[PDB]
């Protein structure tokens, strides 16, 4: 299990699959998750910013205490139940698989 | 089809559909041909010379009947070709009346109405009536008797006399006692009336002359309604006649109009009868149905028929809608009786058929028919099977040109009516003239109207287009009584026609001596014989009447001076252009003096034209009208008197708690009903004795203008004829263009005169009729309040208390608003009334409007209007004000130092429009801030905003705050209260209550009686104050203040008044701008493209999703789907603003490239799947769309269909088809005020 602390991911487009990770106090700014697989990865206290989620398929992933701002969730299965005590800001939720 | 197997004429005599027939008659009648056309309906191709013995000849009688128009012919119907054409036409009219659903229900009602078999002298037996059956003689030699309902026979001696007759009985009055009998309709389809209509210019300003032919379908429908009344035995007594006064010279000499005609005409005419007589008729008919039900219960036997008594009882219980409670005890219920009576009386009317058929007809029976037109109906190229004379896809469809004789002249041929133009006439002398009878005022007598107002009333514990489709849905079918076997009657069926009451011949040639000129002299002074001699215009009637060659005119002296001058060949074109321009000049003149109440357009030259009030000067007429209101127009003042309304007596149940509250509730309800009834009586009196004179004046103006044009072009042609060959050939001229332009000038003047007469009538109603009722009625309120007070204290307390006295003081101190919307239909009248009240009340305290590049007060009270530097104005429309959260984003209004009082605001109101952006910053929660202030030194009012709510605060000197709030949630899928234009108004009665209204709907009331003294602010503040947000901004427009309290009526119409199409936000829709799309029927989905092209299509997918921010807002996404852009196709307006009825093209953006929207209309099915094509498309496909609804039109002008969607299998595709919804759409411009992020 890979523990991640204090990340600053700027302008990164993600295409591959990341699995078995936890992120804490992450600051994902201007990221982009397109056509990828989320497997057993956990987000806690992470502050998103204008990230874009497209055709992302998730399994056992769970967002916790995350501040999600200005994002777009288009063509995804990240339903409401996958978010726990999360605050959205100016965000949106488009058509979902 | 209703009529299958067209029967030609020369088919054999088989015996069930074509056979020889014996009709009942007093004497002997030879076998007569006829053709069964349906169940219980027969059509006889012969002239009616058998039913009535007195009519043995077809020669016109020496004494012509008192009829406006009539034609006579003795060789008609004689030959077999005429018989075939007659029968084809009547069959076509039957199928056409059956085509419409309302007509379908009427035909079913006719079919079901078999007469009752009550002819047995013995009470307990059922016997068929001998006089309501026909003897069908078979080729073998024997005959069989058969019952039926309707017989269609060619006309009587008077050809155009279409009527209904019935065979009476010695002691039983069948037509009015619930029994009913077979009806014989004297009818012909080959002839039509020709009338004149002058109220169509509102829809078709390009209309020429009138002379419209009434659709024969409507006439047959009128005859069928007469029949339908007579089968159910509900005909009104013929001796009940709407009598008129005939003593005066201006009063029409005489004409019979029975109440049955008033009922069958319906609509406007149906209002000529008061509610009391209608109630009497309803009660009488209910009693007669109770009697027939009792007789049916008593009877237990039948003689003369094969089928069971039970079967005939079932048929009759279905016909009369009776109910049997499983015990053989028939009974009628008031609900079903009321439904049937309304269906037969109010639903089946001529007006409703005219509305459904979309054909011309006179709105009132006063518009007497003026010509006889021979027509041909058998060919389909002249009279289409569906839409009548208005054939679709042709030039005749537009503007109802089919019924216009002067266009569709090859279809109608005029005939010479045998009633003389001046056979029935009156004489007027001062120099004597004659007047035709049918061109006089209609003066109803006072006896025809009655009231039960004086009768007192006691209250006990318990006292108390669409509708056509609901009745059709509820209506029953598949139950038509089958043909029945009966024992045959004698060879000859004896019988006498129902006796008609005698009408004495009205006197002719009466002489009246007067000391003044009447308008008939003036109307005659403008006529001429178009002889060879020159005709000269003049300004003196005394010479125009005497000299046949001189014609009176009411125009200016320079005009007559010009028209009397001889001119030469080179000068004539300038002469004709000058005269047409000058004629338009007089016809277009309107007075500018508008200080008079809602007579805004006073037209002067009506005075000298018709000698109204005995002045001959335009200025004198204007002064007289200004001084005397609308009274001077009326020839005779209609007397109105409202006697004292009866008191109200309440019963008392000693020691009661909930029944007494019911007593007060019923008292209030009966108060409201009494107010409604008295308004209805006042309206019907006004319509009976005021509107007819105004209509006659309008007709006289129309014919006067036409006569003036006639004289002008007559003298012009006289001058034209003077030339030699070279002048007339070198200098061309035609009369058609002159006639067209003069007629267009007549129409533009006639619009003004029609509107003027409309405000005249409405103003007279509002001024000199309603106060008389309202004074007695408020006295009734005073007495009723006294009674309720005596009961509310009764010096005792064993009762059930401040709430009751509050309610009684509230409602019995105010007045119910008066509207004709609930009394009249005439759309023209409707508009004038409401438009008036709102337009006049506009003038108020502050009318802050931005025009002429400045924000000014049109109410000329505001002292100064300060404008801050940081305010903003909308370039597309300068009347919008945008206010920012900065100090200089301020507007100050210096209120008039006159209207500022310490204890003012006793009754007053405010109204304006606000658009609010969507709250973003969380600090704005519970952050109240004032947006509009009129509060000084802890006293005044303020409008404030907070998180999703509007607050109106009233505040007195002694700290008593009163806050009324209107709230709305931000977490909703679709909102009508965010970023949208919202009408907000506040009404205040410092005596009773403060009320809030939003866009014209009731929200909240709070008491303000505890408020004391509320000192008036010196000025008005427009500024954000205390708003912690650094980006908050507002939009407001059309702010208005009212010095008196308003009412629901004046506020609702105001909304529409202040309301060019709008977008989602309510702002003006604009050209060459992108817009998203939204259908109101399906809000949760958006639009999407697929494989664009001819094969490509638009469809509905989703869900649109959701954008939200925690504990601030949640809402579905709005910027979904491809954006739509609109650009001009043929609109000539320079600006990019769209208006109503604008034909434009529609394009859509797909991956940042533009596509036309178009479809192929030749595809099968009414649904027309639209498609997205490239800009280089083919012009054959329909792409022009008219404008919240949009309609696609073919390149030839045919409407492809309303743009909407259809559920094509599992795909919600888009269509242009010809549903209560699906025609509603909405455009979403990109708005910075909403803030959702696109991508
Ligand atoms: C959520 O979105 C809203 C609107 O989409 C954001 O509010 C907006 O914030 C911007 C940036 O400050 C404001 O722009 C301003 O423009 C003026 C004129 O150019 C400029 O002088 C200012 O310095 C500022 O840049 C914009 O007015 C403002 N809109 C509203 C309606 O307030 C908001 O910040 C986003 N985030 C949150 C948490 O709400
Ligand atoms: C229980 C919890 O984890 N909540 C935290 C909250 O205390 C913190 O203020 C915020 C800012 O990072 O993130 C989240
Ligand atoms: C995702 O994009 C990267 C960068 O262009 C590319 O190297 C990679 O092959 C893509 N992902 C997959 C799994 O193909």
């Amino acid at each position: 299990m890979k523990v991640f602390f204090g990340e600053h991911v700027y302008g990164a487009t993600i295409n591959f699959t990341m699995e078995n990770q936890i992120h804490q106090h992450g600051k994902l700014v201007n990221d982009k998750f397109t056509r990828m697989y989320f497997k057993h990865v956990l987000f806690e206290d992470t502050f998103f910013d204008e990230c874009y989620f497209e055709d992302v398929t998730s399994t056992d992933t769970y967002f916790k205490n995350c501040t999600i701002e200005s994002t777009i969730f288009y063509n995804t299965d990240l339903y409401e139940h996958k978010f726990i005590n999360c605050r959205f800001i100016n965000s949106t939720f488009l058509e979902q698989k | 089809p209703f009529v299958n197997k067209q029967f030609n004429y020369k088919d054999p005599v088989n015996g069930v559909d074509i056979a020889y027939i014996k009709i009942p008659n007093a004497g002997q009648m030879q076998p007569v041909k006829a053709f069964k056309i349906h169940n219980k309906i027969w059509v006889i191709p012969e002239r009616d010379t058998f039913t009535n013995p007195e009519e043995g000849d077809l020669n016109p009688p020496p004494e012509a009947k008192q009829v406006p128009v009539s034609y006579y012919d003795s060789t008609y119907l004689s030959t077999d070709n005429e018989k075939d054409n007659y029968l084809k036409g009547v069959t076509k009219l039957f199928e056409r009346i059956y085509s419409t659903d309302l007509g379908r229900m009427l035909l079913t009602s006719i079919v079901r109405g078999i007469p009752f078999w009550g002819g047995s002298t013995i009470d307990t037996e059922l016997k068929v009536i001998d006089t309501n059956c026909i003897n069908v003689i078979q080729p073998d030699g024997s005959y069989r008797s058969e019952e039926l309902n309707l017989v269609i026979i060619g006309p009587s001696a008077d050809i155009i006399q279409f009527e209904c007759k019935s065979f009476g009985h010695e002691v039983l009055n069948l037509t009015r006692n619930g029994y009913g009998s077979t009806q014989y309709i004297r009818f012909s389809p080959d002839f039509t009336f020709g009338f004149e209509e002058s109220l169509e210019v509102d829809t078709n300003p390009l209309l020429g002359a009138g002379k419209f032919a009434t659709d024969p379908a409507v006439t047959l429908a009128h005859q069928l309604i007469h029949a339908g009344h007579r089968l159910y035995g509900i005909a009104i007594n013929p001796n009940r006649v709407f009598k008129v006064n005939t003593n005066a010279y201006y009063e029409m000499s005489g004409l019979e109009v029975s109440f049955e005609e008033l009922r069958t005409f319906g609509g406007h005419d149906a209002k000529f009868i008061d509610s009391l007589q209608e109630n009497e008729f309803r009660l009488y008919y209910y009693n007669k149905f109770k009697d027939i039900a009792s007789t049916l219960n008593k009877a237990k036997s039948i003689v003369g028929t094969t089928a069971s008594l039970q079967y005939m009882k079932n048929v009759f219980k279905e016909k009369y809608l009776l109910s049997e409670d499983t015990s053989g005890k028939f009974s009628v219920d008031k609900l079903k009786f009321d439904k049937l009576y309304k269906m037969l009386t109010e639903i089946y009317t001529e007006d409703n058929f005219v509305k459904f058929f979309k054909v011309l007809n006179a709105k009132t029976f006063l518009n007497f028919d003026k010509a006889v037109f021979k027509i041909n109906i058998v060919p389909k190229v002249n009279y289409t099977i569906y839409d009548g004379f208005n054939l679709r896809n042709t030039n005749l469809a537009a503007n109802f040109n089919g019924q216009n004789t002067e266009i569709n002249n090859m279809n109608f041929t005029k005939l010479k009516n045998f009633t003389g133009l001046f056979e029935f006439y009156k004489l007027l002398c001062v120099l004597c003239i004659k007047v035709n009878n049918w061109d006089l005022f209609f003066s109803p007598s006072e006896d025809n109207f009655t009231n039960d107002l004086n009768k007192g009333e006691e209250i006990t514990s318990d006292t108390n287009l669409d509708l056509i489709q609901q009745y059709y849905l509820t209506f029953n079918f598949d139950n038509e009584p089958e043909n029945i076997s009966i024992e045959n009657l004698s060879s000859d069926i004896i019988g006498q026609l129902e006796l008609m009451p005698n009408i004495e011949r009205f006197p002719n040639g009466k002489k009246y001596e007067l000391d003044k000129y009447t308008m008939f002299h003036y109307l005659r002074a403008q006529e001429f014989e178009h002889g060879k001699s020159r005709i000269a215009l003049t300004n003196s009637v005394n010479e125009a009447l005497l000299n046949p060659s001189r014609v009176y005119t009411f125009f200016s002296s320079d005009y007559v001076k010009k028209v009397n001058k001889a001119t030469e060949a080179a000068m004539f074109l300038g002469w004709v252009e000058q005269l047409v321009y000058d004629f338009t000049d007089e016809t277009s003149e309107v007075s500018t003096t508008d200080k008079i109440a809602d007579i805004t357009i006073i037209i002067p030259y009506i005075g000298p034209a018709l000698n109204i009030g005995n002045m001959l000067y335009k200025d004198d007429f204007v002064g007289a009208l200004i001084f005397s209101g609308a009274v001077i127009l009326l020839e005779f003042i209609p007397e109105i008197a409202i006697p004292v309304l009866g008191t109200f007596a309440l019963v008392s149940y000693i020691a009661n708690k909930v029944l007494t509250v019911q007593t007060i509730d019923n008292a209030l309800s009966k108060r409201n009903e009494k107010w409604d009834e008295v308004y209805k009586y006042i309206v019907t009196n006004w319509l009976a004795k005021v509107n007819t004179q105004i209509d006659l004046i309008r007709k006289k103006m129309k014919e006067a203008l036409e006569n003036q044009a006639e004289a002008t072009k007559a003298i012009i042609n006289y001058q034209y004829n003077q030339y030699t060959e070279e002048e007339k050939n070198n200098i061309n001229f035609n009369i058609d263009d002159l006639s067209s332009k003069l007629n267009e000038s007549i129409n533009k003047a006639m619009i003004n005169i029609n509107k003027f007469l409309n405000q005249c009538s409405v103003s007279y109603l509002m001024n000199s009729m309603i106060p008389y009722g309202v004074k007695r009625l408020e006295d009734f309120d005073a007495s009723l309040k006294d009674a309720l007070l005596k009961y509310i204290y009764d010096n005792r307390g064993t009762l059930i208390v401040d709430r009751l006295k509050d309610k009684v003081n509230n409602t019995l101190s105010t007045d119910i608003p008066f509207q004709l919307s609930k009394y009249v239909d005439n759309q023209r009248l409707l508009s004038t009334f409401t438009e008036y009240i709102k337009n006049i009340i506009n003038t108020s305290i502050l009318n802050l409007r931005y025009e002429s590049n400045h924000l000014i007060d049109l109410s000329r009270y505001a002292s100064k209007i300060n404008i801050g530097s940081k305010v903003n104005f909308d370039p597309i429309d300068k009347n919008q004000i945008q206010l920012f959260n900065l100090e200089s984003s301020k507007i100050e209004v210096i209120l008039k130092n006159a209207i500022v009082y310490n204890s003012m605001y006793e009754n007053f109101s405010t109204s304006f429009w606000i658009r609010i952006p969507k709250y973003f910053n969380s600090i704005s929660l519970n952050n109240e801030y004032t947006i509009i202030n009129c509060m000084e030194n802890n006293s005044g009012w303020k409008v404030s905003l907070n998180y999703g709510e509007i607050i109106w605060t009233l505040q007195d000197t002694q700290e008593i705050k009163q806050r009324v709030v209107f709230k709305y949630s931000q977490m909703i899928n679709i909102s009508d209260y965010i970023n949208r234009w919202i009408f907000v108004t506040i009404t205040n009665n410092r005596l009773n209550n403060s009320k809030i209204y939003i866009n014209g709907r009731l929200i909240d009331q709070k008491p303000i009686s505890n408020l004391g003294n509320i000192h008036a602010s010196n000025n008005i503040m427009f500024k954000l104050d205390g708003c912690r947000d650094t980006h908050r901004y507002i939009w407001i427009k059309y702010f208005n203040l009212f010095d008196k309290e308003l009412n629901e009526k004046e506020i609702k119409d105001l909304y529409d008044n202040q309301s060019i199409l709008k977008d989602f936000w309510g702002d003006y829709l604009q050209y060459d701008k992108p817009y998203y799309m939204l259908n109101l029927y399906d809000p949760n989905k958006y639009v999407d493209v697929n494989n664009v092209g001819i094969r490509g299509y638009m469809y509905l997918k989703g869900p649109r999703g959701s954008v939200m921010t925690t504990n601030i807002y949640l809402n579905s996404s709005l910027y979904r789907g491809a954006k739509f852009i609109i650009k001009k196709y043929a609109s000539g307006n320079k600006d990019n603003i769209v208006r109503n009825n604008d034909r434009v093209y529609i394009n859509v953006v797909v991956k940042n490239k533009e596509y036309r929207l178009a479809t192929n209309a030749s595809q099968a099915g009414v649904e027309k799947i639209l498609s997205a094509l490239e800009i280089p498309d083919v012009g054959n496909l329909s792409q022009v769309v008219v404008m919240c609804k949009m309609n696609l039109q073919d390149n030839n002008g045919n409407d492809i269909g309303f743009i909407g969607f259809h559920q094509f299998n599992n795909i919600a595709k888009l269509v242009a088809s010809n549903r209560t919804l699906g025609c509603s759409w909405e455009f979403i411009p990109v708005d910075d005020g909403w803030g959702e992020r696109p991508l």
